[PDB]
């Protein structure tokens, strides 16, 4: 394990990154355009737009959207954190 | 430690008190590496740095650390050279939106669309670049020798916003459609991508490396060939550079991406082309030998210039090695007709493809392309319509519809280029200042044969010396001093030699007799001495004799290759010194350029130093700054961005300083430039 | 009185044959009845590639005994060479600007047209030097008019596509701004 995705934002992201940067993972971020001063867009190694032309918080529930980036950016994992798709099974 | 305090010398250093905590001691260290990477403190220097190489240290993790540890261990002050892109951007961006941009007028920054992207109509297709990397240069040459159609060349990237733009074409704008030329394009011979003014250029006045343009296109482009431009006896620069440089240049451009070596010299003069085509052929790439060609075939009354003397300057080239025929005919100055008495009878001689590179100056150059292609030239120079014309290259997409129903055709997909132009139109408006203005069809070259370079740059030195308003006086000189001369090979740089020679002249009064009567008492310009001294090289049929001496005087004539007298040069050496001169280990291609180039690249690196990767900006911000209100995001990594709002400009204070207020990632962000007038 | 055939299309394209060659040397044969003394081919748009103007005047020249003066636009970039094909097949007289005001979607240079025929099999019949210095005084005059100058000018084949002459699309790239559709000029030029 490499490298890790938050698919999450706000502080629960920024407590991910924290702990995947202490572990030695590199980091990658999703926001939403909506979202794009949000700190923890910044706070992570690389960061990606998603969800483009939905409404923000359906951004952050695209579910394909998401791991297309997951992919196209190199992750090994996702982080879920908590709300959001993080009890999701689909 | 907050936004916008002022720290005085007055008390402690202290920023902040960081501590971390954990139950294993391995994780408490994990935490402070974290935090200690996590801060951004900007607006001044602080230890952190130094705290991070403490913490990494084995000494300080196993908690065995004595007092002498840090004394005792050098390793802890090697520090990276911090990169800190946010701020060196917004100094920039500042710079230039109060004191604009050098040498063009302070105007305000239009709004442009995004450049139209093409829609393309794919084909896949194996290319001269396949071949070559698959199977070698001389299989290359073959599938040239196998095709019907006449082949294309993409000026565009070189020759051509050399020619129009004065060579600011910026690299940001290349990557925007690089691909779509790759992909679109397949049907090309090469792309014409480096050398000319273009290595100069990058670094002197848009603070970026060619090098770095070249890796970043040929990722982009991964199947087309690449050529450059290259001067036989120096590569890319105006000094006299001993052989194992040239040698050293070629190994580093071909490994770096360069797939096709035009090489040509500035008096067609065989042995300066020599080492140089072994050279390539060595590194196991393509070289075209290159004949220039002056004057008109056609015209018996310039016999110096017959068709004889290219017949056997093709045999001797061919005995090199080469593996192509070019023809570059600097000025436009082949007329369609001798276009077809030249193509023709070089094919006769020679079995080696011709790659045939004319401008459009005249008006002409469709016509000489069409009769070239009649008597059956392999490849031809274009350029993408919206930076062809004038003294540009001619139209890639016309020359399809002159040839459309011909015996030959031209290679390529003329709907996806003419989709792809789209992107070209729209970006050239980016480059409005440099535009040269009213360009329409013009004859005259015919009569002065004064490449578009030279044109300019003697408009130049006119008005520069209050001329400005007898340059059609100064355009009689240049002909006449071309004839005193013995009638020459105006190219770069012996252009500029006939260019300051007639400048010269006009300026002090005196016509071709007053130079033979009163030469000695009179300090003809450095460029013409050196040219008499042979530091060119040797013309062909040699210098007028009486005029040699005049000119000469005392000093030391040569007449062998001025390489075998250049100042010895060692690689370690210089590597070496260089290392010290900018602060970090030089790959082989900054030695290079430092050998070639080097105050410029001393200069690009204080302007790196300063001011970051200016490159990565669009042209529009990177030339005027931004406007108020402004927002943009700038691209440096995969997944990492620079969204750059501009909020407000302060007024001067007494020391004619202005603070400048931005939003950079959501951080205000106060910026303090010198207002400069 | 020149009586004068518009050409439009391309005669070398058989997807469009209702302005193939025939339709033209028809034409041609009512127009020579009429009792004008010259055919003139007038292309407004400089849609007239040099094959087929090679062919047109070839088959005109053929149909009918009257000079043919023929008439083009170097807005493709080809007119230089549609002259020069065109006077390979016969073509009596054509229509050239001086060279200052020549280009783009004017007609092509007078100078440069000489230089273009000129150890050819047929000259063009003009004074090149007195010409290169008259356009000296045309090159100046020009000056004055930067207000009207439409912006910088390169080749654009894409006429081939539209067909509109210079005229018409200044005119429409004009009323499209005016109802703020100057975006979407290039579905108008589709359409
Ligand atoms: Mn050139
Ligand atoms: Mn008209």
């Amino acid at each position: 394990m490499k490298k890790l995705l938050v698919a999450n934002r706000g502080e629960i992201a920024v407590r991910v990154f924290r702990a995947c940067n202490e572990l030695g993972l590199s980091t990658v971020a999703v926001y939403a355009r909506e979202d794009e001063y949000s700190v923890h867009r910044f706070k992570a190694d690389e960061s990606y737009l998603i969800g483009q032309g939905k409404k923000p918080i359906d951004a952050y529930l695209d579910i394909d959207d998401i791991i297309r980036v997951a992919l196209e950016s190199g992750a090994d994992a996702i982080h879920p954190g908590y709300g959001l798709l993080s009890e999701n099974l689909e | 430690a907050y936004a916008g305090y002022e720290v005085t010398p007055y008390f402690d250093s202290l920023l902040v008190k960081v501590c971390t905590f954990a139950n294993e001691f391995s994780d408490s260290v994990r935490k402070m590496d974290r935090v200690l990477h996590e801060f951004r403190i900007r607006g001044v220097k602080t230890n952190i740095p130094f705290l991070i190489n403490v913490i990494a240290n084995e000494n300080f993790t196993s908690g065995q650390a004595t007092t002498t540890f840090i004394d005792n261990t050098p390793s802890l002050f090697n520090f990276p050279r911090l990169r800190d892109r946010g701020t060196k951007t917004l100094h920039y961006l500042s710079m230039i939106t109060v004191n604009g941009f050098p040498g063009i007028e302070n105007t305000e920054k239009r709004h442009f669309e995004e450049p139209r992207q093409p829609l393309l109509n794919l084909e896949k297709k194996k290319t001269a670049k396949n071949i070559l990397d698959e199977q070698g240069a001389d299989a290359v040459v073959d599938y040239v020798k196998n095709t019907k159609e006449v082949l294309l060349t993409d000026t565009t990237l070189r020759d051509a916003h050399q020619s129009l733009l004065a060579t600011r074409l910026r690299l940001q704008d290349m990557k925007g459609i690089a691909q779509a030329i790759d992909q679109g394009l397949p049907e090309l011979f090469s792309a014409e991508m480096w050398g000319g003014a273009t290595f100069d250029v990058a670094y002197r006045f848009l603070n970026e490396s060619p090098w770095y343009r070249l890796r970043k296109l040929r990722k982009l482009m991964p199947n087309t060939m690449f050529q450059m431009l290259f001067r036989g006896s120096n590569a890319v620069g105006y000094q006299n550079y001993p052989d194992n440089v040239i040698e050293e240049f070629i190994r580093v451009a071909a490994h770096e991406g360069i797939d096709v070596f035009r090489i040509f010299d500035s008096l067609n003069w065989l042995p300066q082309m020599e080492k140089s085509i072994q050279a390539v052929r060595d590194n196991g790439k393509i070289a075209e030998a290159t004949i220039c060609y002056t004057g008109d075939i056609l015209d018996p009354s310039r016999p110096k210039y017959n068709i004889q003397y290219y017949k056997d300057l093709a045999k001797e080239l061919e005995a090199t090695g080469a593996h192509i025929l070019a023809v570059k005919d600097m000025a436009g100055l082949l007329k369609p007709q001798a276009a077809y008495r030249l193509i023709s009878e070089l094919k006769d001689t020679v079995d080696l493809p011709i790659h045939l590179h004319t401008h459009d100056t005249s008006g002409n150059g469709i016509i000489t392309y069409s009769g070239a292609t009649q008597a059956g030239v392999d490849i031809i120079d274009v350029a993408t319509a919206s930076l062809a014309g004038g003294t540009s290259q001619p139209s890639m997409q016309s020359i399809y519809y002159a040839l459309e129903h011909g015996p030959r055709h031209a290679s390529i997909n003329v709907k996806n280029a003419e989709q792809i132009d789209h992107y070209w139109e729209d970006v050239r408006k980016y480059y409005a200042p440099f535009e040269a203005g009213i360009t329409s069809p013009q004859t005259e070259v015919y009569m002065h044969e004064m490449p578009g370079g030279q044109y300019t740059n003697l408009k130049s030195q006119a008005a520069a010396v209050g001329l400005g308003h007898r340059f059609d006086e100064i355009k009689q000189m240049y002909r006449k001093v071309n004839m005193m001369f013995g009638d020459i090979i105006k190219v770069t740089p012996s252009s500029k030699v006939v260019g300051d020679m007639a400048l010269f002249m006009i300026q002090n009064d005196l016509t071709e007799e007053d130079v033979y009567a009163r030469g000695n008492e009179l300090n003809f310009p450095e460029s013409v001495v050196s040219f008499f001294r042979g530091d060119l090289g040797q013309p062909v049929g040699g210098f007028p004799e009486k005029l040699q001496k005049i000119i000469v005087k005392d000093k030391a004539v040569i007449t062998d290759r001025p390489g075998l007298h250049a100042e010895k040069v060692d690689f370690e050496t210089v590597k070496a010194d260089l290392e010290q001169k900018i602060g970090y280990e030089p790959g082989d291609h900054e030695v290079i350029s430092y050998i070639m180039y080097p105050q410029v690249f001393l200069d690009y690196q204080k302007m790196q130093r300063e001011f970051g990767a200016v490159t990565l900006l669009d042209t529009p911000t990177f030339l005027h700054g931004m406007r108020l209100n402004e927002k943009i995001e700038v691209q440096i990594e995969k997944g990492k961005t620079l969204s750059i709002r501009l909020d407000e400009i302060g007024e001067p204070d007494l020391a004619g300083n202005r603070v400048l207020f931005f939003n950079l990632n959501g951080q205000r962000r106060e910026v303090v430039i010198n207002d400069q007038s």
